């Protein structure tokens, strides 16, 4: 879908290098996308799948 | 300078514009106009097809 | 409304770092020499003395303005608009139109084409200001030549349009004593005053009783002038005067006038109709207006009507459905005093 | 769904104005104000998160509040939102804090504590509710008409505007070094701790261990806790992670604004006669209402004021007659008629005040 | 080029305009094809022949 770029590769915001949980395995490449990906408005679905309650850590 | 002129409205007209800045090196400089774009009322009345 | 937006700010102990100087609307940076950091425990860098901070802030667009913002517009040539209801004998319909001569419709057999506006002026200047339910006829100033603290002291031509043309001089200044934070200077905006202070709107300035309405704003309800309307009728209504009575005898007594604005006398018609029939009754001066258009009459007796004139004494003449009848009515001083419609 | 804790971050709060002049160390303070709701609800930041918590619970017991390198919580009954008056809160969501209450010099909040013990933030905050429409009101009102405005929407559904939430500077913790014997233990304590040392053989650097700082004081040791665990935000008034540029703030806030209409208090009809050419108006007050009258020709020569009392206004009216709008009420329109009686015909002239009720004196000069 | 419009770039500071000669070659009453414009009094709504 829409392309989130890591500097490294041409990902989709919906399928992150990290899908899911980016937080719950990584603080600092998470700030680190919060520095980069944030020009990205699909990244907020990112931001659904990472932050916002849809992690492994949920029973779904 | 705060050099206010009146260049003729010409379109690639190469004005060469005087500052003798007081005391200061004097200095030519170029102006050129490019477009001259005129947009009136966007007042639709109408239609007729 | 505007946003001012500051960084979390550069705190460079045991040193100097230089900004960059990048353009933001009303971009303002500082790096202030020997600043004191603080935290929780004492204070915040081990070194001390050779801290310095450096400090930014900007102003942008805030998140009001997508429904909450005034416009400044140029107005332009008002366009006309008009509403007719005709009693078609006995039978009332309404139509919209425009006013100008130039706007013809027609339905039941009613060629209704307006005459022109007899009047040109219009209630607007183009330097126009609206707000969300009002309008104010004041001159802004043009966009870029705004001034800080009035109308432009923000400027953008569309709420997309990212151009925002600001005016705040925010300078910043040396923290308290040791405090982690950025102070700045004055800058009074134009949203917090002038709505305050734009009072009497447009409804309220307007001559000759005309009145605004918004989407989109109009000048409604100041009938000046004189409209003329052209009206062709075939002959489906006229009927012959064989089949209306021939009215002789025509006598006007009035007991009672008085020149006042509503109904200024009454008046009695001795008439001495042919038959039974339909005919008009139209007053030959446009001064006293009788309320009776279309009467139904019998025969050879007195009818009873009204009128209503400012005449001092109304000395006229009607026709009576093609007869004749001359009238007299010495009129009254007039008692009432207030009147709500004119 | 329903998480905003992760995208926070560690950067703490000494507030710089806490109240009785003097500042402290205490995250719950204020930084901002909205106030552009028509009507007059106030919208409020915070450094802490409402509705929320660690775990992501709409529990109203706990609050995450930074004290010192901890996250401690808070009861949300306690709440003491105070300009003035003590204000009406309505909103409590994460940054968001949603109140109407009326005029004050300064703004306040409270809080209880982990020790159960309630302060308050307290900064002079001359923030002045607007005026909107022409009404005030006495009692509360359960019967009124209205009007068009606009105030804060209660949705949690407004994406892509943020506040700046970053890496924090330090956390630095002078309790963290214990001496022995002239050295430093750094009792890290399950943390990472950045030492700046004015000594030999451990001058600057990260540390995870009680580490020994050899021939060193407290005075020559620094134990600063570079916080990427725990992560409770503030406001970017105080300083940034000075290492690089801005770790970039990404939360989305939500309550955004819409167009609505109120209750709002009527106007009462006032009472009028008329006389010579001119309208006496009794007006029944109910709180000072402006008032505005104008005419119906070249100009509206209209005229403003606010009336306050039982008050008996005399206008003359011309012969188009006359315009008040008071209150938010019908516009009072008005037309004159000439007035009483000129007189009889008889053995005077007698129709010279015929003449002074029909164009009264005017055209006069000319007979 | 209405002379309310400033700008600058590199420090040098414009204001531009206004136009001194207003003529304009539009009438009120033109109609619009796809490429084009035409001075022709169209015929007013309602009121067509
Ligand atoms: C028709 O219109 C006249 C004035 O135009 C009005 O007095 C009357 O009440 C109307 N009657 C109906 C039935 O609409």
């Amino acid at each position: 879908p829409v392309m989130c770029l890591l500097a490294n590769t041409t990902f989709p915001c919906s399928q992150p290098p990290c899908t899911p949980c980016c937080y719950e395995k990584e603080p600092e490449e998470t700030l680190r996308m919060l520095e980069d990906n944030v020009m990205r408005p699909g990244y907020y679905q990112l931001l659904q799948a990472s932050l916002t309650c849809s992690p492994h850590r949920q029973r779904r | 300078y705060e050099h206010v002129t009146v260049i003729p409205n010409t379109v690639g007209v190469p004005y060469k514009t005087l500052v003798n800045r007081p005391g200061y090196s004097p200095m030519v400089l170029e102006m050129e106009l490019l477009s001259v774009t005129l947009e009136p009322t966007l007042s639709l009345d109408y239609i007729t097809c | 409304e505007y946003k001012t937006v500051i960084p979390s700010p550069y705190v460079k102990c045991c040193g100097t770092a230089e900004c960059k100087d990048k353009s933001l609307p009303d971009y303002s940076c500082k790096v202030f020499t020997g600043v004191y950091p603080f935290m929780w425990g004492g204070a915040y860098c081990f070194c001390d003395t050779e801290n310095t901070q450096l400090s930014e802030a900007h102003v942008e667009k805030s998140e009001s303005c997508k429904t909450e913002f005034a416009s400044a517009y140029r107005a332009h040539t008002a366009s006309a608009s008009a509403k007719l209801r005709v009693l078609y004998q006995g039978n009332n319909v309404t139509v919209s139109a425009y006013a100008n001569g130039d706007h013809a419709v027609t339905v039941k057999d009613a060629k209704f084409i307006v005459g022109p506006m007899s009047s040109a002026w219009t209630p607007f200047d183009n330097k126009i200001v609206v707000y969300k339910g009002d309008v104010y006829n004041m001159d802004y100033p043009p966009f870029g030549a705004g001034r800080p603290g009035q109308f432009g002291d923000i400027q953008s031509r569309t709420p997309e349009s990212e151009d925002v043309y600001a005016n705040t001089q925010l300078v910043l200044q040396r923290p308290s004593a040791g405090t982690v934070h950025v102070p700045y200077s004055q800058a009074p905006s134009g949203f917090k005053y002038w709505l305050k202070e734009r009072g009497a709107s447009l409804q309220h300035t307007a001559p000759f009783g005309c009145q605004i309405a918004t989407n989109p704003v109009r000048a409604m309800n100041c009938a000046v002038g004189n409209m003329p309307i052209s009206i062709d009728i075939p002959d489906a209504a006229f009927t012959r005067v064989v089949d209306a009575p021939s009215l002789t005898d025509m006598s006007c007594e009035v007991p009672a006038c008085t020149h006042s604005s509503d109904f200024g006398g009454v008046a009695i018609i001795k008439y001495a109709a042919s038959k039974k029939g339909k005919c008009a009754v139209h007053s030959m001066t446009n001064a006293v207006t009788i309320r009776e258009a279309e009467i139904e009459v019998e025969g050879n007796s007195q009818l009873q009507i009204s009128f209503s004139t400012a005449l001092a004494s109304a000395e006229f003449r009607v026709q009576v459905c093609s007869t004749q009848v001359h009238c007299a009515a010495e009129c009254h001083p007039p008692k009432d005093h207030i009147v709500n419609y004119p | 769904n329903f998480n905003v804790y992760k995208a926070i971050r560690p950067y703490l709060a000494h507030c710089p104005d806490c109240g009785e002049g003097h500042s402290c160390h205490s995250p719950v303070a204020l930084e901002r104000i909205r106030n552009e709701a028509t009507d007059g609800t106030l919208k409020i930041q915070v450094s802490l998160q409402i509705g929320i918590k660690t775990d992501d619970s709409h529990d109203w017991t706990k609050l995450r509040y930074m004290d010192n390198h901890m996250p401690a919580d808070a009861e949300r009954a306690r709440l003491f939102v105070r300009t003035s008056a003590p204000c009406t809160i309505t909103g409590t969501m994460g940054h968001f804090i949603l109140a109407r209450c009326p005029k004050g010099e300064t703004l306040t909040v409270g809080f209880t504590d982990g020790r159960k013990i309630s302060h308050s933030c307290t900064h002079p905050f001359h923030h002045d509710p607007p005026v909107i429409g022409r009404e005030k009101f006495h009692s509360r009102p359960q019967h009124g008409r209205e009007l068009p405005c606009s105030t804060y929407a209660q949705s949690t559904a407004a994406t892509a505007e943020e506040i700046e939430v970053h890496m924090p500077p330090d956390t630095p913790d002078r309790t963290l070094m214990s001496q022995q014997s002239g050295n430093v233990k750094i009792t890290v304590n399950s943390q990472t701790v950045r030492y700046k040392c004015n000594c030999g053989d451990s001058n600057e650097g990260l540390t995870t261990t009680d580490k020994v700082i050899n021939n060193c004081k407290v005075d020559q040791c620094h134990a600063a806790v570079t916080n990427h665990k725990k992560w409770q935000y503030n406001s970017p008034l105080v300083p940034r992670n000075a290492e690089l540029g801005d770790r970039k703030g990404k939360v989305h806030i939500p309550f955004p604004l819409a167009n609505v209409t109120c209750r709002v208090p009527k106007a009462r009809n006032p009472t009028v006669t008329y006389g010579k050419n001119q309208v006496i108006m009794l007006l029944y007050p109910d709180h000072p209402t402006l008032l505005s009258y104008r005419n119906m020709g070249e100009e509206p020569n209209y005229q403003e004021e606010w009336v306050t009392h039982k008050k008996e206004i005399r206008l003359t009216v011309p012969t188009e007659g006359l315009e008040v709008t008071w209150g938010n009420n019908e516009p009072y329109k008005y037309w004159p008629q000439l007035s009483t009686n000129g007189t009889a015909h008889g053995h005077p002239h007698e129709i010279i005040l015929y003449y002074y009720e029909l164009y009264p004196t005017m055209t006069v000069v000319v007979v």
